[PDB]
């Protein structure tokens, strides 16, 4: 259970993990944020979207980082 | 030379033991045919209780030479003498014989040893069934691909 | 076995029989001769021995 | 209390099954989910793999494999015919017979090189006759009591067994085709069963199985059931590219 | 060679051991024997150092 | 197939200006060869940028039955010391390796 | 119990009782990579100690090749404090 002190330290360590009660909302929103961080990181899906819509890389990443805030609806209750 | 060296392998000291087993390993690698199978068998039986030295360099050297002897003589007699050691208790010489089994299998291809290991998985004792499982562990790690 | 009796001492014969049961006389012969063969098997080098033959 | 309010907050298994879009999944484990709409959407996703059986059970994982007698292990063929197995069996029987005394003696005046290891026999087993065992694809967890399970949902008519043939009076083997079973007889006589009207009987509503025989004795096909005008009872009781792989190593 | 072989096979061989043990169990004989020294050493008992 | 009489191939053309081919193997000798070539190359000549090669090529689902010609073809630009070490593990000469490297592109592509 | 406050460039060391085993896997073999610890479990009287025994730093804590295949060696100072 000191293992648990370390393990909810691990929950505090890695944003996106889970535990047996985790809610569909936390799960899917964390995966959605991660999806955004990687669309930004990988230099080429950025071209994919930039080219799919008719936007430009500054436009693209600005949208993405705005969306990063409430990507999957408002919260659960 | 080597007949003179064999009574030194009993010198119970890390530095002289290190260098002696190095020299005998060179010789058994290159000289191989000059020494007789029976000599190598007696030396196998003596290695079986270096696996309890308090220093880990000794034990790693011991495992390596089990490998070299499996190359010079065939694998089957050395493998038979290793299973009977697995029957011992006290864990740190069981675990080092299980390393040695992995090493013999790595040098002389694993089909030579896998049937005997698997078949020994049927003797109803604990320490030995676990010896078989741990040896396959090391073997797949050594074999890798 | 290779024991000679000169009569009938039944109690003694029973003890001696129960001692050498299960062909132990020949087993002793086999173990001794095997050990000797092994000693030769090893010291072939010094002994100038090309071959050692254990007659089945 | 809080538990009582959320227990009442929970719904009926019919509540669920009617709500849900895919009703196959619903079980009371889901009806007991703190988020059953999720739980059921998940369990109805593609390709996902359900929890093992045995979380409910009181017995641990294979303590049920305990009680019945269990055989030990059967080697692979290519290792039985590689002559290291037989080597090991022989050495085993030797050293189980020998007396405590002899084991100590072999350790001492050793039988050095009793049997030299055989090569190219081994290396050909492991590198020339090694073959794919039977594997089970994604999902089919092993559970205890799997051997018992009855096996069903073969509504097919052609499904016959050899003990079935023997203890029904019909033939086993290559003659399971050319043998119309004793139920195809009354299939021809008054029809095949009216819940397997989507089943055709071989030699009775289907054509001759390979090299069948027409005749009315024991061992034939008899009158393929037909109308008086000639049309059979159903069906036809008489009977009237480049698959090369691209990347491959021979 | 054989002097060595004899003086050690007479001692070591397990067959002879099964013999000697059946002999003993037929007699029901037992040994009660189990298993500085120089306080015992300078005694009237002579003891040599080689 | 690209060059005349060249054995078949898979051309793949990416979204960043990359074009390449995946080419079968005809002999476990070829196969085992490059297999060992790169199995050593990963160990003694890892990528620059921190990564592991096995894990980069098994990013999403693990690798299965593809050898990294672009790691193999790096033996050329390696250093004589390591060129030795590895080709000696193969106990072929750096000539043997490098020619067996070049020719496999020779019979498939350019 | 673990420190796990993240890694650094300071090597760890082993007492001679603890000589030879990996830090977690408890192996005795095929060590591949060296161990690194945190500044906080690096300072002071804790300089050069046994991550396990607490004894004096003499031999180098290492990482069993399994631990490096599964990258359980990329978490930092695993000191049982
Ligand atoms: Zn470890
Ligand atoms: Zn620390
Ligand atoms: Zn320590």
């Amino acid at each position: 259970y000191t293992i648990h002190s370390q393990l909810e330290h691990l929950q505090s360590k890695y944003i996106g993990t889970g535990h047996a009660d985790t809610t569909k909302w936390e799960w899917l929103v964390n995966q959605h944020r991660d999806s955004y961080c990687s669309y930004m990181g990988h230099f080429d899906l950025l071209n994919y979207f930039a080219i799919a819509e008719n936007e430009s890389k500054a436009r693209v990443r600005f949208n993405l980082m705005e969306k990063m805030l409430q990507p999957c609806g408002p919260p659960a209750d | 030379l080597l007949p003179r060296l064999t009574p030194i392998l009993k010198n119970r000291h890390e530095k002289v033991q290190e260098n002696c087993i190095d020299l005998v390993g060179r010789i058994a690698d290159r000289g191989a045919e000059y020494v007789s199978a029976r000599e190598w068998m007696r030396i196998c039986f003596e290695l079986l209780e270096l696996l309890k030295a308090h220093k880990k360099a000794i034990r790693r050297a011991t495992v390596n030479t089990f490998g070299y002897i499996a190359k010079a003589i065939g694998p089957h007699d050395v493998l038979a003498t290793l299973l009977n050691n697995l029957k011992v208790q006290e864990r740190q010489n069981r675990v080092c014989t299980t390393v040695a089994i992995a090493i013999v299998a790595e040098t002389c291809s694993p089909f030579t040893v896998l049937p005997a290991l698997m078949n020994e998985y049927r003797v109803p004792e604990l320490n030995v069934q676990n010896g078989v499982l741990k040896s396959l562990s090391f073997l797949f790690e050594y074999i890798g691909e | 076995t290779g024991i000679f009796m000169h009569g009938k001492i039944p109690t003694l014969k029973i003890s001696l029989i129960q001692i050498f049961r299960a062909h132990l006389w020949q087993k002793i012969h086999e173990s001794i001769v095997m050990d000797l063969c092994q000693v030769f098997d090893q010291e072939l080098d010094a002994l100038e021995i090309e071959t050692v033959q254990k007659e089945t | 209390s809080k538990k009582k309010l959320r227990r009442m907050n929970r719904f009926t298994v019919a509540e669920l099954k009617q709500l849900v879009a895919r009703p196959d999944v619903v079980e009371m484990h889901d009806v007991t989910a703190q988020d059953p709409k999720l739980l059921v959407h998940l369990k109805a996703t593609r390709n996902s793999v359900p929890v093992p059986r045995h979380w409910c059970f009181k017995r641990k994982y294979l303590q049920g494999k305990r009680g019945i007698e269990k055989p030990p292990f059967e080697l692979p063929d290519f290792i039985k015919r590689t002559g290291i197995q037989e080597m090991r069996e022989a050495l085993q029987e030797k050293e189980e017979q020998k007396t405590m005394k002899s084991k100590m003696r072999e350790k001492v005046r050793p039988k050095m090189g009793k049997i030299d290891i055989d090569y190219q026999k081994l290396h050909d087993a492991f590198f020339k006759w090694q073959t794919k065992p039977k594997l089970t694809i994604h999902g089919d967890l092993y559970y205890e009591g799997k051997e018992f399970e009855t096996r069903l949902k073969e509504k097919k008519p052609g499904d016959l067994s050899d003990e079935l043939r023997i203890s029904l009076g019909m033939p086993v083997g290559p003659n399971a085709h050319k043998v119309p079973p004793p139920w195809l007889i009354a299939m021809q006589r008054y029809g095949p069963p009216p819940s397997y009207p989507n089943l055709k009987i071989p030699g009775l509503n289907s054509p001759i199985p390979e090299s069948c025989s027409f005749g009315y004795h024991a061992g034939g096909w008899g009158k393929p059931p037909v109308d008086e005008t000639g049309k059979p009872l159903y069906g036809d009781v008489f009977g009237t590219i480049d698959r090369t792989p691209w990347g491959e190593l021979e | 060679l054989i002097q060595q072989a004899m003086a050690k096979i007479m001692k070591a061989n397990p067959a002879l051991y099964v013999l000697r043990e059946r002999i003993r169990k037929g007699l029901q004989l037992y040994s009660s024997e189990p298993t500085q020294n120089y306080g015992e050493l300078f005694s009237n008992q002579i003891i040599w150092f080689v | 197939t690209l060059i005349p009489g060249g054995s078949e191939s898979l051309v793949y053309t990416t979204l960043s200006g990359g074009i390449g081919i995946l080419v079968p193997f005809t002999s476990h000798e070829d196969h085992d060869f490059f297999q060992h070539v790169e199995m050593h190359l990963r160990s003694e000549h890892p990528p620059l940028c921190g990564r592991d090669h096995l894990s980069f090529r098994s990013y999403y689902f693990p690798v299965k039955n593809v050898i990294d010609g672009d790691l193999c073809e790096q033996f050329n630009s390696m250093e004589p010391n390591k060129q030795k070490n590895v080709s000696e593990e193969l106990d072929r000469t750096p000539p043997e390796v490098s020619k067996k490297l070049e020719d496999i592109r020779t019979r498939y592509a350019f | 119990i673990f420190c796990r406050k993240q890694a650094g460039v300071a090597i760890g060391r082993l007492c001679e009782k603890c000589d030879g085993k990996c830090v977690i896997c408890d192996s005795y073999v095929r060590p591949c990579t060296l161990v690194r610890i945190c500044d906080e479990c690096n300072y002071g009287s804790y300089q050069g100690r046994c991550v396990i025994c607490g004894g004096p730093g003499v031999s180098d804590a290492y990482y069993c090749k399994e631990c490096t295949i599964q990258e359980k060696d990329r978490d930092g100072c695993p000191k049982i404090v």
